[PDB]
């Protein structure tokens, strides 16, 4: 790809969620959804291989389906109300497939079934974009309409999507599938505290990001894409081996790293609205993906080793790679736990 | 509610069970997403126009030609499916199971 | 009374686009240095009725259609499209006085495409079928140059009304502002009925049997009558006294007999274009002087002071 | 010679002549001698109804003057 | 040439528009006595119908506020022939 | 009202020929025909060519689409930012065309 | 009966979803979504919407459909059909279409008044004409108002159509 | 994450759209102009948990002037009762609501 | 610069007409006098009613019937 | 909610100006010129108390 036009490109895809970030209009909410999914859909066929394109068509229908039941929500919206702002929705049809249509984009359960597809037919750093970017819009959306949601409907799609994340991370080999599944489960606990405390909503979301950003770098930097694969990175770069997993010991949720962070608080928050089953159950499965993710940790820093004799010939060869920000994001989604009141400044 | 408006939404909802039960191709879900497109035109274009809401005449010109380009967009994935198989077949869509 | 009126359209326009293969014939005769028929009637002048009961008798090739309905929907659809063109045509008056004529007419030939595209499909062949391919790419492509000109040229009318654009032009024609748009208006109505040199299809409908055929051949002759009368409507606009309507009738008719002989005068001149050499007429040499030119109509108004009424 | 044309397009004229002149003669006649109504704007189409409501034969192109004013 | 003939024509348009805005005081008292004539006439006709019914105030307003409501095409030609109907509400939509 | 009558009538008259032409000359009893091109057998490949200069008519009738309501636009009272924004689309057309022209998408159909 | 005819359509309408969301073919959905876009056209037109229908026709039927059964063609290999002399070739598409208005006029039937003459909402529902506008369709000048009014949407429009070139022929390269 | 961006600046984005009682082009009402602006004005700046249960009345009116349900109700009662009166034969139609009564301009 | 010009005024005169309509149209509008008068006559021009004002006691500059002095006048249109 | 007070049909009887519309549009200037008071007074009552029952004499 030419890289003024991939410039372009990205630039459009943050211009088209910036558009639904700032926008006050529900017209220009569908207008940046079309654009972000417009633009980047050249990012995930960077490579023009038939799973990229199984992949984009996949990612194409599901998105379009969610855009067309985003502006049906809208259109029910200007049946009841008259009117365009961005707030609650002044009808609970208009509300459920509007929060239908942000679980299709986000890939929450049981809308999850074009996740783990996408994100295994394309690159690695496009499948960073699609878990870390992507999601910054439909949150975004949820956040302005919250007076509107139903309760039952989000908790139903929170512990649905928990439940299929976790149980979705036992048969896999595929890092990116994992990554998927883990994006899955997070999307889970970010809505399920959307309708008590939506600054941990953000506090979840910002902490998914740079965890999932971390483990994405590191699999660029390595270059694999499978367990097998990352299972060679003892012998390769050493630094590289223990960071993947002590960032993902933080993805599971796990003290005293910073991926504790945002489910302690989550349950923090539902604790104090009288609901003590459900973040039980929800904490529950997350021990769930730290069985599953756990024993990933036990294949790579202790016994699936052995290596191949060809190996011996990248020790010539230090990464020219660009880890960018890898260090910065390594510390970031580990030792963050003692500045965890920093969180009031996402209020 | 309405009884026109419930035609539209009727048809919308028609339109979202054939984009829901794929039978054999591509194209079929492409053109079912665009009478599901068509359909928001319609509603959107009678809403408008009833309320004598003037600034938004515009609005389904838009709904429109972004959706439209989205159409063009899907076009061309289908074309390079059928580029892969010889067919828009879904079936040959299955690759990403493992 | 207003079905009398549709039928006084439509069965002399019928028999305009019969006696157009008969001044076809023989202005290409004369032009070729010899003679059009002159056997069959006086001068010809049963040459036209002949050849329509030769051809409404003719047998049907008994067709291996792909499709009944496509097959038998292409020229329905291309004759009620051929129809309804003419409909906003004012005359002084038109049959359906219209707001937005110039819109319809742009529609409804936009929609002049599928006849020629499920005539395709409707064949059993796979060249048919390219050629149709072929000849829908042609059409649509200077379909862009049809709005654009046409969008530009009505940034001095006003709005898309038919009937405006004779009030328009009561002290100038509209030729002497806009030449190059008229000079480009008339390639690209010669390059959307696929009329010489643009004819590559005679370089997609034979699938069907002669009388069909004879109904795709008179919509498309029908096209063409069709736009040369909306290019002298729209470019050579005739003196109108409301009190004597024939006066505009008997101007526009003979203008408008002027630039279909004009058609015949061209296709008896010229090769044909290679199909890349007029996709490249039009991406590559009529769209950036469109262009340049739709700016040009836009500020021209603006800087001049002469934007025409909305009304 | 080049003169055989001309009756050829002698009758394709006065085939394209015809409908216009029907037009223009039916709109005289549906009418009371004179041009249709255009009514593209919705003023013109609610001046054409008082038309029709103060004609009292329900034909807006029966024109009351000052005859049906005191 | 065509300077000179848009200029004049614009003026030509100025002074329909003048004519409009001369006109439309007089257009405006006839459509307030329109709308009032026929829905008295409505009222009327609804307060000899509606006798059997209970618990039916007539000319009972939907809206709780006392402003004047911009009668409905129903308010009006609701309780009239059909063919009133079709020319009051697609009349200058079918309109040639 | 009088549109609908048009249409139907020319939908009517469309029709009748169509009927006429199709059973007219199969009043006769002329033969039944047998044994049934440049291929024979063949299929039809794909050309990605085509399906460009369809995409391209698409992507530049929608921004026509744009450029529509210009004789409208013209009357409105804020004439410098209508006049922005209208060379804006076509010079944003100008700029797709020129994208289309550099990329080779504009090659053996130019 | 000429009172409910927009109504009318739009009942057309659904049954025209209901040609081509069973899916018999992509080419016969192509050509029920055409018929449909035609009478939901209709229903727009007989609100005084005059530019949208237009639109309707120009850009969503003539400017996109036409790409859409562009690129069918292009694709699904046909194969002949029934081809017998006219009692079957014309025949059996008069008597199916005449089925077809025959399921269109049936539909109007008793579980149809119980919906139609208890929610009327002709003589109350289409109420575009209530009042004067005056000299301009008002829908005419809403869309007028793209350029002064609709900077923002403009710039954004024209950036996702430019983008939507530019995305277009990076992914139709194979390269 | 809504970063007003439009308030920050000072710019007018998407706000014209908005509402129906924001500046249309050569003045052109809505069909609920008031209704719409008084839910407005009586729903401004106390926050939606407020606007919800103190603004209830004007609110209503405004959605009885987008969907004119009541009135449609209201009219298919009067109308059914009409043609059951009919009907029953108790009563006939008035000379200014069957068409010979010369209309009023 | 000016080679440059000749040489694609000889290959190619389609895109140099093209430019230089494009780069006139562009122009000219701000280079002309009579771009005021456009922005005047779509502003004089009266599609609405002139909604009158209630004469509370001191406005000078607004007339009491359309044949008055003062008020926004229009001789300049009907000169030019 | 109250009834909606819509006055009598002996309060709605005027001598109707009973001409065309091209009558009228033949004598608008004049019109616009002669009629001027109690016309722009009907029309300032008419857009300030925004309800014609109340801009009836
Ligand atoms: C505010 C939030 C800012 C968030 C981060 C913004 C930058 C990241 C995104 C862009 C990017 O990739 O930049 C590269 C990025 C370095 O990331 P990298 O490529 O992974 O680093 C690899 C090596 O360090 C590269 O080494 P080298 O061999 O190439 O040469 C030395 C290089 C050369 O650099 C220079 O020469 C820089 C000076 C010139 C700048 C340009 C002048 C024109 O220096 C560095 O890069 C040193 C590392 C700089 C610090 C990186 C992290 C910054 C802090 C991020 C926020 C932390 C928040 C913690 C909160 C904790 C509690 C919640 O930044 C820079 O190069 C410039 C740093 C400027 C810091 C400004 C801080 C104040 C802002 C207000
Ligand atoms: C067994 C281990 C889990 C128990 C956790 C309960 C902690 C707690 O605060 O209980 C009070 C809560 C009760 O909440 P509560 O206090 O709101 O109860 C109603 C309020 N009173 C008592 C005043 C009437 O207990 C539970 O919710 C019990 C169910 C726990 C979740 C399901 C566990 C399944 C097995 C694993
Ligand atoms: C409306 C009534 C009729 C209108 C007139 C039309 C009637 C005459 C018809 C004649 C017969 C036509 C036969 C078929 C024609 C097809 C071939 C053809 O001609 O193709 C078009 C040809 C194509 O040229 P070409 O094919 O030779 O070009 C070769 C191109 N390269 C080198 C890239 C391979 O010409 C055009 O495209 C020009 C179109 C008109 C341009 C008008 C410009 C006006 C002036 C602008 C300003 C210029 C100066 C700069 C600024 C100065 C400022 C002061
Ligand atoms: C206005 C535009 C033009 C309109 C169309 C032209 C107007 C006239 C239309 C009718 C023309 C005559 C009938 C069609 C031609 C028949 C030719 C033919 O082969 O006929 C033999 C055919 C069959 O003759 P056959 O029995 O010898 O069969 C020949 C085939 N073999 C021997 C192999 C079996 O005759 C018919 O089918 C009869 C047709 C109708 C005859 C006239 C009835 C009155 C019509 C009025
Ligand atoms: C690149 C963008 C080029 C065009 C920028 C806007 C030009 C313009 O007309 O601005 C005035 C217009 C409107 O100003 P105006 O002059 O029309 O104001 C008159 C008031 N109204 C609109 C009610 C009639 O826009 C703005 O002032 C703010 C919107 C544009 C903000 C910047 C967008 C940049 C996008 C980059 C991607
Ligand atoms: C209230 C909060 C509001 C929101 C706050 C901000 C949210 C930020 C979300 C960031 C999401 C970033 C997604 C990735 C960056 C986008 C562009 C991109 O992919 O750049 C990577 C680039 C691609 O290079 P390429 O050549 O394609 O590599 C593939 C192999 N050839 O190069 C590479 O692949 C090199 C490898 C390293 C790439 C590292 C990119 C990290 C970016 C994220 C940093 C962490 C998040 C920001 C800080 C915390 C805030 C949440
Ligand atoms: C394969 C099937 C068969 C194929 C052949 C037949 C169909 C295709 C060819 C014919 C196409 C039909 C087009 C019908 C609408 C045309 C657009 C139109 O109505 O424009 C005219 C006019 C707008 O102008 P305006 O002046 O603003 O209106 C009066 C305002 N005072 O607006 C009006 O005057 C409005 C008049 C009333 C509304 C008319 C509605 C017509 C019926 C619905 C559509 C019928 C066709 C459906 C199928 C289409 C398939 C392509
Ligand atoms: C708006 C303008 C439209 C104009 C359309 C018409 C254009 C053409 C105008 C007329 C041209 C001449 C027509 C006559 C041609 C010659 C016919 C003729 O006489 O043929 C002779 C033939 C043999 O008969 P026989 O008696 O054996 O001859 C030996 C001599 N004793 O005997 C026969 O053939 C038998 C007699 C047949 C006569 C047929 C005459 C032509 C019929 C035309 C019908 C349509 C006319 C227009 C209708 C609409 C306007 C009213
Ligand atoms: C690193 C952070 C750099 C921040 C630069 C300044 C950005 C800015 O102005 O942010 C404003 C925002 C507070 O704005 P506020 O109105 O509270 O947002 C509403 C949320 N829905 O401020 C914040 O949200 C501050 C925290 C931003 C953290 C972003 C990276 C994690
Ligand atoms: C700022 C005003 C608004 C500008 C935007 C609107 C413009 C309207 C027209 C749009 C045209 C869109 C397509 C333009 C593509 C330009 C690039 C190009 O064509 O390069 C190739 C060409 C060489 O020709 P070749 O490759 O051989 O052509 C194939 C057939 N033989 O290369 C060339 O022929 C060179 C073409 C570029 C240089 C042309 C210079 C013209 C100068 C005219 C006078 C000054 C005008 C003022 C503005 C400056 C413009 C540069």
């Amino acid at each position: 790809m030419n890289p003024i036009i991939l410039i372009i490109i990205l630039m459009t895809v943050m211009l088209g969620t910036i558009i639904v970030m700032i926008s006050t209009h529900w017209l220009l909410i569908w207008i940046g959804f079309e654009m972000n999914m417009l633009a980047i859909i050249p990012i995930m066929m960077k490579k023009h291989n038939p799973r990229a394109t199984e992949a984009s068509t996949k990612y194409f229908l599901t998105q379009s389906t969610a855009s067309m039941l985003l502006m049906m929500a809208i259109i029910i919206n200007l049946m009841f109300s008259g009117q365009w702002t961005v707030m609650k929705l002044f009808n609970p049809m208009a509300s459920m497939l509007m929060t239908m249509a942000l679980a299709m984009k986000l890939g929450m359960a049981p809308f999850h079934f074009w996740v783990p597809e996408v994100t295994q037919g394309i690159p690695l750093s496009s499948g960073l974009i699609l878990l870390t970017w992507q999601k910054l819009a439909p949150m975004s959306v949820l956040y302005q309409i919250l007076p509107s949601i139903n309760l039952d409907l989000i908790l139903t799609l929170s512990i649905l999507s928990i439940t299929i994340g976790g149980w979705g991370g036992l048969n896999q080999t595929q890092l990116r599938k994992i990554m998927a599944y883990s994006s899955i489960a997070h999307m889970g606990w970010m809505t399920a505290v959307l309708l008590y405390n939506p600054t941990m909503t953000l506090l979840n979301l910002i902490i998914y990001i740079i965890m999932t950003s971390t483990m994405f770098t590191l699999f660029m930097a390595n270059s694999t894409t499978t367990t097998l694969s990352l299972s060679h990175t003892w012998n390769k770069a050493p630094i590289m081996t223990i960071l993947v997993l002590i960032t993902l010991l933080s993805m599971g949720g796990l003290p005293p790293l910073s991926g504790f962070m945002p489910k302690w608080m989550i349950i923090q928050e539902m604790t104090k609205n009288d609901s003590i089953i459900l973040p039980t159950l929800m904490a529950i499965t997350a021990l769930l993906n730290l069985y599953f993710y756990m024993r990933l940790t036990y294949s790579t820093a202790l016994t699936m080793f052995p290596s191949t004799n060809n190996m011996k010939m990248k020790w010539q060869f230090p990464t020219t790679k660009r880890m960018t920000l890898l260090p910065t994001m390594t510390v970031l989604s580990t030792m963050l736990l003692p500045l965890t009141p920093i969180l009031s400044i996402l209020e | 509610m309405s009884l026109v408006y419930m035609n539209i939404m009727m048809a919308f909802t028609v339109s979202l069970t054939g984009l829901l039960m794929y039978r054999s191709h591509l194209m079929s879900s492409l053109l079912c997403l665009e009478g599901m497109m068509l359909s928001l035109f319609i509603l959107a274009t009678l809403m408008i126009l009833n309320s004598h809401f003037t600034l938004a005449s515009m609005m389904p010109i838009i709904l429109l030609v972004f959706a439209a380009c989205e159409a063009a967009l899907g076009l061309s994935l289908l074309v390079m499916v059928s580029n892969t198989y010889g067919t828009d077949y879904v079936q040959n869509l299955n690759l990403l199971q493992c | 009374m207003f079905m009398i009126n549709v039928l006084t359209l439509i069965i002399p326009i019928l028999l305009a686009v019969a006696f157009l293969t008969l001044v076809e014939r023989k202005v290409l005769g004369y032009m070729q240095f010899r003679k059009g028929p002159n056997v069959v009637g006086p001068y010809g002048l049963l040459q036209p009725i002949a050849d329509a009961i030769k051809l409404f008798i003719k047998e049907p090739l008994r067709p291996a259609t792909s499709s009944i309905s496509m097959f038998i929907l292409a020229p329905i659809l291309a004759l009620t499209l051929a129809l309804t063109m003419w409909i906003p045509l004012p005359m002084p008056y038109p049959l359906i006085n219209m707001n937005l004529g110039v819109l319809f007419m742009l529609a409804m030939s936009s929609l002049a495409v599928y006849s020629i595209l499920w005539s395709g499909w409707a064949s059993n062949s796979k060249y048919a079928l390219i050629g149709a391919l072929r000849a829908v790419a042609q059409t649509i492509s200077y379909e862009v140059t049809l709005a654009i000109i046409l969008l530009s040229v009505l940034l001095m009318n006003g709005s898309f009304t038919l009937s405006t654009l004779i009030i328009t032009q009561e002290q100038v024609w509209l030729i002497f502002p806009a030449w190059p748009l008229a000079m480009m208006w008339f390639i690209s109505t010669l390059a959307e009925t696929n009329r010489a040199p643009f004819d590559l299809t005679e370089g997609f409908n034979v699938e069907y049997a002669a009388g069909p055929f004879a109904l795709f051949f008179m919509a498309e002759y029908a096209n063409i009558i069709m736009m040369n009368i909306f290019t002298t409507t729209l470019f050579l606009g005739a003196f109108h006294n409301p009190y004597m309507p024939e006066l505009y009738t008997i101007n526009f008719t003979i203008k408008s007999l002027l630039l279909s002989i004009t058609f015949l005068w061209i296709r008896a001149s010229y090769p044909r274009f290679r199909y890349d050499q007029l996709m490249h007429l039009l991406w590559k040499n009529f769209l950036p002087l469109t262009l340049a030119l739709c700016m040009w109509h836009v500020s021209l108004p603006i800087l001049l002071s002469s934007i025409p009424p909305q009304t | 010679m080049w003169f055989e044309v001309l009756p050829g397009i002698a009758v394709m004229g006065v085939c394209l002549f015809i409908p216009g002149m029907a037009t223009a003669r039916i709109h005289r006649f549906s009418n009371g001698g004179r041009e249709k109504r255009v009514a593209h704007y919705s003023y013109q189409w609610y001046l054409m109804e008082r038309d029709r409501r103060v004609s009292g034969v329900n034909r807006y192109y029966v024109s009351k003057g000052l005859e049906n004013i005191d | 040439s065509m300077m000179r003939w848009n200029r004049e024509r614009r003026r030509l348009q100025i002074e329909d528009f003048e004519a409009r805005i001369a006109l439309m005081p007089l257009l405006q008292a006839e459509k307030d006595r329109r709308v009032l004539q026929m829905l008295r006439e409505n009222l009327e006709e609804e307060a000899t119908i509606m006798k059997d019914v209970p618990g039916w105030k007539v000319g009972e307003s939907v809206f709780h506020t006392t402003r004047w409501v911009t009668p409905m095409m129903g308010e009006l030609y609701g309780l009239r022939t059909g063919e009133e109907i079709l020319s009051s509400t697609y009349g200058f939509i079918w309109y040639t | 009202m009088n549109l609908m009558i048009t249409l139907l009538t020319n939908f009517t008259l469309a029709t009748l020929l169509v009927t006429i032409a199709f059973w007219l000359p199969q009043l006769n009893v002329y033969s039944e025909k047998t044994s049934p091109d440049p291929m024979g057998s063949a299929r039809l490949p794909f050309s990605m060519k085509f399906f460009l200069v369809a995409i391209t008519f698409l992507l530049f009738d929608l921004e026509i689409a744009l450029l529509l309501p210009l004789p409208w636009a013209s009357q409105t009272t804020n004439l410098n930012t209508m006049l922005t924004m209208a060379l804006l689309l076509i010079f944003l057309l100008a700029v797709s065309l020129a994208y289309e022209w550099t990329q080779k998408g504009l090659e053996w159909t130019e | 009966m000429m009172t409910y005819i927009v109504f009318i359509l739009s009942i057309i309408f659904v049954m025209g979803f209901v040609g081509f969301s069973s899916k018999p073919s992509p080419i016969y959905g192509g050509l029920g979504l055409i018929v449909s876009g035609g009478v939901g056209c209709g229903i727009v037109l007989n609100f005084g919407g005059s530019f949208l229908g237009l639109m309707v026709f120009l850009i969503y039927l003539g400017g996109m459909m036409v790409v859409f059964g562009y690129t069918t063609a292009m694709a699904t290999e046909q194969y002949p059909e029934v081809w017998v002399s006219n009692k079957v070739v014309l025949g059996t598409f008069i008597t199916g279409l005449l089925m077809e208005f025959l399921m269109v006029y049936y539909v109007l039937k008793d579980k149809e008044v119980e919906i139609v003459f208890k929610f009327n909402g002709m003589g109350d529902w289409v109420i575009y004409d209530t009042g004067d506008s005056g000299f301009f369709s008002e829908e005419a000048m809403g869309i007028a108002a793209l350029y002064s009014y609709g900077t923002w949407l403009v710039i954004v429009t024209g950036w996702s159509l430019l983008i939507g070139v530019v995305v277009i022929m990076e992914i139709t390269r194979g390269n | 994450p809504f970063f007003d961006v439009q308030k920050k600046l000072g710019v007018d984005l998407d706000h014209w759209m908005t509402i129906q009682s924001a500046e249309q082009p050569h003045r052109i009402p809505a069909r609920c102009h008031a209704f719409e602006k008084e839910w407005i004005e009586c729903a401004h700046g106390i926050g939606s948990i407020r606007a919800e249960k103190e603004c209830k009345i004007e609110f209503e009116d405004f959605r009885e002037c987008l969907l004119r349900q009541k009135t449609m109700k209201r009219l298919n009662a009067i109308k059914r009762q009409r043609d059951k009166l009919i009907k029953e034969g108790k009563y006939t139609p008035p000379p200014h609501h069957s068409g010979q009564e010369d209309l009023r301009p | 610069v000016a080679a440059f010009l000749k040489n694609v005024w000889a290959k190619e005169p389609v895109l140099v007409a093209s430019f230089a309509i494009a780069g006139l149209a562009v122009i000219l509008p701000t280079l002309s006098p009579y771009t005021k008068y456009s922005l005047m006559i779509n502003r004089a021009t009266p599609y609405n009613y002139p909604v009158p004002l209630r004469d509370d006691g001191n406005m000078p500059d607004v007339p009491s019937h359309p044949q008055d002095p003062q008020g926004p006048s229009l001789e300049w249109l009907k000169r030019l | 909610p109250g009834i909606v007070e819509l006055p009598s049909l002996e309060d709605l009887k005027v001598q109707e100006v009973k001409v065309s519309s091209s009558v009228l549009k033949a004598a608008a200037h004049h019109y616009g010129a002669q009629c001027d008071k109690p016309n722009k007074e009907f029309m300032l009552c008419r857009w300030e108390e925004k309800d014609p029952r109340r801009c009836l004499e």
